Parts: C-alpha cells; sequence; structure tokens
RNA sequence: AAACUCCAGUUGACACAAAAUAGACUACGAAAGUGGCUUUAACAUAUCUGAACACACAAUAGCUAAGACCCAAACUGGGAUUAGAUACCCCACUAUGCUUAGCCCUAAACCUCAACAGUUAAAUCAACAAAACUGCUCGCCAGAACACUACGAGCCACAGCUUAAAACUCAAA
RNA sequence: AGAGGAGACAAGUCGUAACAUGGUAAGUGUACUGGAAAGUGCACUUGGACGAACC
C-alpha cells in the first residue's frame, strides 16, 4: 500500500506543497481520507509503471489495471467480511471481466499484455 | 423569405419553476427549531409532502434530519417542542 | 486556491497548546444552529 | 475524513465540564484527530429522559467537536465515549459542511401519466 | 415571434398595462405593443444593447406621456 | 387572551388556574378502554391513587363490560369517589379505542367532574412487539 | 383463470407425500 | 344548441332542410322505413358542427358515408 | 394527485411494479350511490338515568317525573330528527351534490379512455 | 421517557369536553393514529399489508382524480342557457 | 366457558425482540430481497448475447450445535361450537421466528410478459390482459392424464431436491 | 407371487374440501397434524374483493 502521508492524487500536483504545514500535509494526505484515494494513488502508481501513455484512461491496459486495483480492494473487502455474497458475486465477475479483457488484449497487442501479466502479477490461464 | 412567418425559439412566458421553501438552503440535524416545523404538534409525527410542500430531496432530507435529531437527543420524538409551538406555520394543515 | 484556505484555516485549529484556553473561550460562548422558515422562504433567526 | 462529534454531557459545574471536554478532545488527539473547533450549544433540558450509566438525566451540556480523523479512529473513539461517564450521549456523523448542495433549478411539475391502458372500447 | 421576448420583459418588469386590451378592435394597440414598436424602432436606430434599449425605450414611452408604472 | 388547545408548559409562567391549583397539580383520570373492559383510576398529581372504578366493578360481566353504558356507569362511580375524596377538575388520559373510549368520560361529568383537559395515551409501539394472528371470520 | 389445474397437481401431490408417509 | 336557431332559421330562409335535434338512430340508413317508400334523402350534408353534445363525431357524418350522400363539414 | 409514471407494470418499465389495481385506473361516468350511514341507539344516555333514578325510586314514575319526562323528550327529538335527516337526504344540501345530478353533469361530459 | 401531557393533548374550552374531544378525535385520524391503532390491534402478514397500501394508494389516485373532475365541472351545473332547443 | 386473581390500574427502573409517521416518495440490488440511527468497506464490464457440462447467490419453511427469549406461534392440552369438529372462535405453551457456524437449495422464486438495439410507419389488433411490432441471440414448448410420478444419475440433502419417462386410457383437455 | 400405483368401471358408505366473499377467499413452497377430503403456522401470489368525490 502507499505510505499514509502520500498527498492525494489531485494535492500532489499543485505548486508548494511542500513548503505547507506539516498538519496541512497530513489532512492533504492518504491517512485522512478514505480508501478509494488509496485506490486511486494504487492505479496512478500502475499506469507510470505499465501503459506507454499513462494519460489514457480509455485504452484496455488503463481498464485491466482499473479492474485489478478494483479485485484487490474487494478482496481485502472480503477478508473482513466472509459473509457478503454481493461482494462476493462483483469479485467473481471482475475477475471474469478481466480474463475476458486479457484475453482480448493478447489477441490484439501481445507485448503490451506480457507487460500488464508482468507488472499486475496476472497469471493468464487459458480456460479448461 | 417571409418576415411574419413564425421562428423557433423557448418559451418566453414561461414562469420560472416553483422553488420549495427549502431549496438552497442547507438542512441539518442541529437545527431543531426548521425540523419541528414539519412535525406534528400533537403526534410528534413527519409531515407527507402534502402537507409540507417540500420537493422529493428537501423531504428526504427533513425526515434523515428528523431522524438523526430524535435518535442523538436534539429533538423529541412522541411530540413537537413546546418552545417551537408558535414558529411559522408552513405546513398545510389545519385540526381545528 | 483551497490549499491555501486550508493553510489559513490550520491556524485556528484546536492543539495540544491551546486546548485549555479554547475549552474555556468555547464554556464561556454559545453556538446556535436554530432558525425557522417562513412560507415566503425567509429565514427567521432566533432572538438573541 | 471531516468528521462532527455532537457530544450531550452530564450537566455539572464549569471545572468538571472543561475537565471532560479536555479529557474528549485529548482523546481524538491521541486516537490522530486533528480538531479544528468546539462548538458550545449550551445547557437545555433534553428532549427526553436519557438513562447513562446507571443515571436518568433531564439537562445536557450540548457541544460539537468538529475535527479530521483517520477512518481507523472513529470506531475507537465510538468506544471510548461509551466507557466514559461523563457522556450522556456521543455520536459522530460526517460532517455536514462536507457534503456540498446541489443546485436545484425547481420542483419540475409531473405531467399525469398517459398510455398505460390501450384505447380500446370497453 | 421575436417580440415575443420584448413582451415577456415588459410583462414582467411594469406588469399588464392598466390600459384594458379591447380584442374587438383589429388595430388595437396594447400598451405593451406601444412599447414593442417603440423598442423596434429604437433597435432600428442602430442601439445593441438589450438592457440600455429597454431603458431607453422606458424613457422615451414616459417622455411621450406613457404611464409605465414598475411592478418594483 | 386566546384560548389555546395546546397544554400549559410545565416551567413556564402561566396565567391559568383552577381553583388556584397550576395544571401540574390537577389531578389525573386515567381511562383505559379495552375492547371488553374500561377501567378508570383517579390519582393525584403527585401520583396518589384516590378512587377506582371498572365495568367488572359496577356488577356488569362478559360482553355486557364492554357497552358505553358500562363505561358510563363507571365513569359516574369513579368520579363519586373523586369528589367524595375532594377531586373538582382532572386531566382525562384515556388509552385503548374500545367502546367506552368517549361514555366513560361522560360519565365522570355527570359524576360532577370538570375535564379541563383531554389527552390520549393508545400505546402505538413504532413495530416493536408482534401482535395475535389475524382471525378468520 | 381457475385452479383446476392446480388443484390436480395439489392433490397429486398430496397423495404422494401421503403415500410416501405411509411407506 | 347555441345556434340551432339560427341554422333552423337559415335553412329556412334558403329553402334547405335543417336537423338540429336529437339524430334518432336511422334517419339515413333507415330512412325507407321512418319516412315511407319513396323518401328522398339528402343529396349534400352540411356539418357546421361536426361533433354531437359528447365530444364524438355525429353519427350523420358516418351514416351519410354508408349513404354515399357526400358531406361539407366545418 | 399522486404520480402514475413507472407505477404500473408495462413495457419498458424496468422497475418492479409499484401498484397492482383490480380495476383499471380509469374514471367512470358515474359516482358512488349516497352512502347511509348506520344508525346508533340514542338517547341511552337519558335512558340511563332514567333507569338509574328507577333502581334508586324503586321504579316509582312519581319521583322520576323530571328524568322520564327528559328521556321522552330526547326521544322524540330523535324521530323528528331522523324524519329531518330524511328530508335533509332529499334535499341533498349537506353534499356538493347529490349523487343524481352528478351521474347527469359527468354523463354530460363523459370519460373518453377510447379513440374516435 | 418523554414529558407527560404535551403528546395528544387537548384542552378543553369552557367545559365542551364534547368539542375536545372531537377535536382530539380528528386530530389522531388525520395523523393517522386511530387507523394504525386498528390495524395494530391484529398483525397484518407483509403480503396483506402490501395487497391493502397498493389498493388504498390505487384508490386515493382514483378519489382524487375524480374529486378533481367534479371540481371542474361543477361550473357546468348552471341553468340551461339555450333551453328548448 | 375455560384460564389468571404472586391479578389489574398509575409511577419508576427496564432488551441478543421489531423497526409508527416520513412513504401521496418509487429508490438500491442480478435475483432472492432491502423503509430506525451512526461509522467503515462498497454497489463488475468504454459493444451486445451467451453456460442444465461449471462457479456464486437464492424468501419462507426445515435440519444440525451452542446461546437469547419480550411477543407471536405449527404440534399438544383445555374451553366453546357442532350431528360429529381431529377446524373455524377463546386460553396456555413448545418446535420455530432472533444470534453465531454449517447445511437444505425449494416458492403463485409471477411484473406467469428473456437480454440487447430500434419503430409508431402502417397491413394496428382472435378474446381478455399490461397496444402492435421489427432485427439479433440464447433458453424453453409440441393433445390431455399418467406425472412436481417410476427407474437411472448427482447432491452434506436419507419421508428430500434437480433432471425425468414409459405402459394401460380418452376424444378431448 | 404377497403387494403398492395409475386409469377405466362406476356402485354403495362417511363427510362437504373446491366453484358465489362456496359460507374460514383461493393457491405456492415447506413443517407438523388428522378417517377423509383437508386444518394450522411462516413467507409469497391474485389466477379474490374491498363497493371506487365528500359523507
Ligand atoms: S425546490 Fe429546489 S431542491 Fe426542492
Ligand atoms: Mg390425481
Ligand atoms: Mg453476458
Ligand atoms: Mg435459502
Ligand atoms: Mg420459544
Ligand atoms: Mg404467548
Ligand atoms: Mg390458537
Ligand atoms: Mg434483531
Ligand atoms: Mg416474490
Ligand atoms: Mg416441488
Ligand atoms: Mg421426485
Ligand atoms: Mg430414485
Ligand atoms: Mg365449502
Ligand atoms: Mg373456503
Ligand atoms: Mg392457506
Ligand atoms: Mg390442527
Amino acid at each position: 500500500d502507499p505510505p499514509p502521508s502520500t498527498l492525494l492524487k489531485d494535492y500532489q500536483n499543485v505548486p508548494g506543497i511542500e513548503k505547507v504545514d506539516d498538519v496541512v500535509k497530513r489532512l492533504l494526505s492518504l491517512e485522512m481520507a478514505n480508501k478509494k484515494e488509496m485506490l486511486k494513488i494504487k492505479q496512478e502508481q500502475f499506469m507510470k509503471k505499465i501503459v506507454a501513455n499513462p494519460e489514457d484512461t480509455r485504452s484496455l491496459e488503463a481498464r485491466i489495471i482499473a479492474l485489478s486495483v478494483k479485485i484487490r480492494s474487494y478482496e481485502e473487502h472480503l477478508e473482513k467480511h466472509r459473509k457478503d455474497k454481493a461482494h462476493k458475486r462483483y469479485l467473481l465477475m471482475s475477475i471474469d471481466q478481466r480474463k475476458k479483457m486479457l484475453k482480448n488484449l493478447r489477441n490484439t497487442n501481445y507485448d503490451v499484455f506480457e507487460k500488464i501479466c508482468w507488472g499486475l502479477g496476472i497469471e493468464y490461464t487459458f480456460p479448461p | 423569405s417571409n418576415e411574419d412567418l413564425p421562428i423557433s425559439m423557448e418559451n418566453p412566458y414561461k414562469e420560472p419553476l416553483k422553488k420549495c421553501i427549502l431549496c438552497g438552503k442547507h438542512v441539518d440535524y442541529k437545527n431543531v427549531q426548521l425540523l419541528s416545523q414539519f412535525v406534528s404538534p400533537f403526534t410528534g409525527c413527519i409531515y407527507g409532502r402534502h402537507i409540507t410542500g417540500l420537493c422529493g430531496k428537501k423531504q428526504k432530507e427533513i425526515t434523515k434530519a428528523i431522524k438523526r435529531a430524535q435518535i442523538m437527543g436534539f429533538m423529541p420524538v412522541t411530540y413537537k417542542d413546546p418552545a417551537y409551538l408558535k414558529d411559522p406555520k408552513v405546513c398545510n394543515i389545519r385540526y381545528r | 486556491r483551497e490549499v491555501l484556505q486550508l493553510q489559513e484555516e490550520v491556524k485556528n485549529f484546536i492543539t495540544r497548546e491551546n486546548l485549555e484556553a479554547r475549552v474555556e473561550a468555547a464554556l464561556d460562548s454559545r453556538k446556535n444552529y436554530n432558525w425557522a422558515i417562513t412560507r415566503e422562504g425567509l429565514v427567521v433567526r432566533p432572538q438573541r | 475524513p471531516r468528521y462532527e462529534l455532537a457530544l450531550i454531557l452530564k450537566a455539572m459545574q464549569r471545572p468538571e465540564t472543561a475537565a471532560t471536554l479536555k479529557r474528549t478532545i485529548e482523546a481524538l488527539m491521541d486516537r490522530g484527530a486533528i480538531v479544528r473547533d468546539l462548538e458550545n450549544l449550551g445547557e437545555r433540558a433534553l428532549p427526553y429522559r436519557i438513562s447513562a450509566h446507571s443515571q436518568q438525566h433531564n439537562r445536557g451540556g450540548y457541544f460539537l467537536v468538529d475535527f479530521y480523523a483517520p477512518t481507523a479512529a472513529v470506531e475507537s473513539m465510538v468506544e471510548h465515549l461509551s466507557r466514559d461517564i461523563d457522556v450522556i450521549r456521543g455520536n459522530i456523523v460526517k460532517h455536514p459542511l462536507t457534503q456540498e448542495l446541489k443546485e436545484c433549478e425547481g420542483i419540475v411539475p409531473v405531467p399525469l401519466a398517459e398510455k398505460l391502458y390501450s384505447t380500446k372500447k370497453r | 415571434y421575436h417580440e415575443d421576448r420584448i413582451r415577456a420583459k415588459f410583462y414582467s418588469v411594469y406588469g399588464s398595462g392598466q390600459r384594458a386590451f379591447d380584442l374587438f378592435n383589429p388595430n388595437f394597440k396594447s400598451t405593451c405593443q406601444r412599447f414593442v414598436e417603440k423598442y423596434t424602432e429604437l433597435q432600428k436606430l442602430g442601439e445593441t444593447d438589450e438592457e440600455k434599449l429597454f431603458v431607453e425605450t422606458g424613457k422615451a414611452l414616459l417622455a411621450e406621456g406613457v404611464i409605465l408604472r414598475r411592478v418594483g | 387572551t386566546k384560548f389555546s388547545i395546546y397544554p400549559p408548559i410545565p416551567g413556564e409562567e402561566s396565567s391559568l388556574r383552577w381553583a388556584g391549583k397550576k395544571f401540574e397539580e390537577i389531578p389525573i383520570a386515567h381511562i383505559k378502554a379495552s375492547h371488553n373492559n374500561t377501567q378508570i383510576q383517579v390519582v393525584s398529581a403527585s401520583n396518589e391513587p384516590l378512587a377506582f372504578a371498572s365495568c367488572g366493578t359496577e356488577g356488569f360481566r362478559n360482553a355486557k363490560k364492554g357497552t358505553g353504558i358500562a363505561a358510563q356507569t363507571a365513569g359516574i362511580a369513579a368520579a363519586a369517589r373523586a369528589k367524595q375524596k375532594g377531586v373538582i377538575h382532572i386531566r382525562v388520559v384515556v388509552k385503548g379505542l374500545g367502546p367506552g373510549r368517549l361514555s366513560a368520560m361522560h360519565g365522570l361529568i355527570m359524576g360532577g367532574l370538570e375535564v379541563i383537559s383531554i389527552t390520549d395515551n393508545t400505546p402505538i409501539p413504532h413495530n416493536g412487539c408482534r401482535p395475535r394472528k389475524a382471525r378468520k371470520l | 383463470k381457475n385452479v383446476l389445474k392446480i388443484r390436480r397437481r395439489k392433490m397429486n401431490h398430496h397423495k404422494y407425500r401421503k403415500l410416501v408417509k405411509k411407506t | 344548441r347555441q345556434f340551432s336557431y339560427l341554422i333552423e332559421n337559415m335553412a329556412r330562409d334558403c329553402g334547405e332542410y335543417a336537423h338540429t335535434r336529437y339524430f334518432r338512430g336511422g334517419m339515413l340508413t333507415n330512412a325507407r322505413l321512418l319516412f315511407g317508400p319513396t323518401v328522398r334523402l339528402p343529396d349534400l350534408i352540411i356539418f357546421l358542427h361536426t361533433l354531437n353534445n359528447i365530444f364524438e363525431p355525429h353519427v350523420a357524418v358516418r351514416d351519410a358515408a354508408k349513404m354515399n350522400i357526400p358531406t361539407v363539414g366545418i | 394527485t399522486p404520480s402514475l409514471r413507472g407505477r404500473l407494470a408495462r413495457f419498458g418499465n424496468p422497475r418492479k411494479p409499484v401498484l397492482k389495481p383490480n380495476k383499471p385506473l380509469i374514471l367512470a361516468n358515474r359516482v358512488g350511490e349516497r352512502r347511509r350511514e348506520k344508525g346508533e341507539a340514542t338517547c341511552i344516555t337519558e335512558m340511563s338515568v332514567m333507569m338509574a333514578c328507577w333502581k334508586q325510586n324503586e321504579f316509582r314514575d312519581d319521583a322520576c317525573r323530571k328524568e322520564i319526562q327528559g328521556f321522552l323528550d330526547c326521544a322524540a327529538r330523535a324521530q323528528e330528527a331522523r324524519k329531518m335527516r330524511s328530508i335533509q337526504e332529499t334535499l341533498g344540501e349537506s353534499g356538493s351534490l347529490l349523487p343524481n345530478k352528478l351521474n347527469k353533469l359527468l354523463q354530460r361530459f363523459p370519460n373518453k379512455p377510447y379513440l374516435s | 421517557k418523554h414529558l407527560k401531557f404535551i403528546a395528544r393533548t387537548v384542552m378543553v374550552q369552557e367545559g365542551n369536553v364534547e368539542s375536545a374531544y372531537r377535536t382530539l378525535n380528528r386530530i389522531l385520524t388525520m395523523d393517522g393514529l386511530i387507523e394504525d391503532i386498528k390495524h395494530r390491534r391484529y398483525y397484518e402478514k407483509p403480503c396483506r399489508r402490501r395487497q391493502r397500501e397498493s389498493y388504498e394508494r390505487c384508490r386515493r389516485i382514483y378519489n382524487m382524480e375524480m374529486a378533481r373532475k367534479i371540481n371542474f365541472l361543477m361550473r357546468k351545473n348552471r341553468a340551461d342557457p339555450w333551453q328548448g332547443c
């Protein structure tokens, strides 16, 4: 997970944010924000790590990365709420959707597909 | 062509849409004086939108604020607070 | 602009230094969230 | 996130109320919260009798603590307020000023529904 | 019609003219119609600002002796 | 001044009086009007019982208890006992929608007690306990 | 509609359950 | 009924015929029975009000269409 | 008036139905009859006063004359008031209009749930 | 736990107990308390409650529309202006 | 009538139960379902259809094990009614409804109206119902009854659930 | 081969469960119970009604 001191995605690109009070840095940190801000930071990190164009969100790679972040959040949620059938269904359906997206990406762009699999740690397995 | 023919345009005589009395104003559970305006003086029942006249959004906001105030110790449940009996009557209901 | 406003606000926050002074000031002061509404949509403040 | 703790304290003299408020704000800070303001709503008769810690309260002092706390501190603060004896009733909400009010153009009238039944003669 | 916006603004500002519509006379010119005619005349004179044109129309009608009592 | 249907509030200065007594001091007549019975208990403002009368205590039995006539007789008896104990004005608090909900009140008026206020205290749960199953008739 | 088919199925199921209980 | 009298007067003045009362069933499709075997039906029917008093088309419109009588109508 | 949009189960309505009427929500061209109010036993209080006085006076009419007269007057008033209530129902002043005249008015302007 | 002699209380005016009780009953009826008590005497199963609510909502819609039509047409109850034609 | 009179009425203390009014709102969810309050996490898919060969859910009822138990309540017992009353009516109480951990996997699970895209043009249209349709795809249906049955198979289910026939019979349903 | 089931044959017997608000609305799932149709509990359905201005 990103360190709690990490600033929010919106506030990390404002000038002079390093000259503000430590209290202000705490307020704009992931510590003082919900888990979805952490998910957005994770998504941004993964995009910068993997995709050729970090600013492109409609690409299949961006969709795969966002779905992977959602899947990780669902798994973390289910680890605590093991009797949440709705989120269990969301996790399974998201897994299937990511498998479909990976199949499409592998058929279209193989090198980028390998980069996705390596960066996100996805072991693409052919269905039986 | 012909100058006197009609022209397509928006309705200029269209009156502005009627606004609920609470439109644009923040409803807060601590504002027991405002919430008491929408409860029955005798039974504490929350009045329906046909009585209050509020829109759906403001009716839901008033309802949730009243429930929050009642459960958090700001507002009585079974009756309207007597301190607010003489507040402006904004509910379309008469008992007498 | 929001960051600047937050930096301005932080000065007035309650810390472990001015805790007792702020507590005494709060006890001395009163805050009223009560205001009624009229059929014409006008806010009526309490007579305080 | 930004939370507002609405606090109803037992009606006490000024030193006891000050000590209780200081204890509560110190607990909030210890759990990680940044307290921004403490607003006194005054002492008033409760809308209804409250039985807290084997004591029936008819009057209470109302305070608000606006603060910014991590999501994990809310549960701990709720437990702490439950354990406290000087607190008649404490509830932490999400700060109402956080939720911005979307502009409303006005009440859009609802026309009478049409074509619900076939126009065949009956 | 183009004049409909002028008529709506006139009704919103000065209200309905105390002069009564006589829908039996085909050549009846209501106070609103006189306002519209003066406004069109002034607009043809090169003026383009809507608020300034409305103000000049009101002032010209007042100077001619027309009673124009604003609703507020 | 103008008459107000709202009762005076304790802790507020009110000029209204009844035999020199404030609204907080007037005795209370509790009328439980069940579907088959009507019980009337007069108590002091300090919660001291003074009189009690039910349709059963008036010699009415079985279905005859749950009638307006029996409730009126019970009201007359309770009012007579309360007037013997020195009660003149009463605050009426009625709970239940039985046949004797109103007639019992009339009995009190026939007994010689003046009703200054009427209150409904019918127990209406906010979806608490579950009542018995519906009858098939 | 009437419930004649439902009644036939109801009687069949009731008799089957009773047969199962008996044996 | 606001113009029954005017229309009847106009029909009498122009020499033609008028019907401004309750149109009985069959005045056109059953004329040979109501009037006689030698009755002469109108060769043109003019509706100054095509709607009856319950805001439905006048039955005479359909009946004259059946009897092949051209109908002028406002 | 409550909204009907999206209430009934119809094609194109995605949500489950809100209302399940057993009759079509179409205005009829007639109103319900002037429903009578079920009569209640009257003069019960005066009867009770008279009977209690009888019990106290051993059913001696001479002592109870006043209460007996009151009960009789109440009974006569109740009978005359029932007759006057029948007369008023024939008059129809209490209601905005009698059901017959209202049915005539609705006949003049019938509902049109069909095309023509 | 609430204060007493505030909720559902009506002051009697000059001993007019009849009118005070009528006002109290009207208040309870308008607030719906009387119907709530009557329905809470015996348990109403959720399917039955939903059916009753649907029926009452349809009845309210129909009654309001019929009242609107009656009020709209009541002006036409005046005398016949074209009598004899 | 039986039953309770350690009962009833007021006042005070008082919950692992259920969530008036709002709601004349029509929202969330894939469906089942979800209408007390607060907080946390959270409501898949930047074409659509698609699994009965799988995976995950699935009201109420029910089983298993440990708890709670106000109230309700199958069964049972008593009272009444009745020709009888193994019911309707009244009273008492249990399984059960609740919590936790597993099962069971069924509903008039129906809005008996499949998903997606589109039309109101006409040749609109058996009847009723909730107007008639078009393109595409999947699932299902082929006289009634036998039959939510038998056998086979699968299942934590063992008086069960899913899939599911045939023979004899009729000219209907 | 003792038996069970279905259908036909159609009797007699015991009730009247369904069709009208069928006299306790009917039905689905499920559990228990009963000479028998069936009864009751729990949830669901309208393939019931609630009379359709106010009263
Ligand atoms: S009228 Fe503006 S929000 Fe309701
Ligand atoms: Mg069979
Ligand atoms: Mg699909
Ligand atoms: Mg299940
Ligand atoms: Mg139990
Ligand atoms: Mg019990
Ligand atoms: Mg029983
Ligand atoms: Mg619970
Ligand atoms: Mg369902
Ligand atoms: Mg089955
Ligand atoms: Mg089977
Ligand atoms: Mg087998
Ligand atoms: Mg029968
Ligand atoms: Mg029956
Ligand atoms: Mg049943
Ligand atoms: Mg039984």
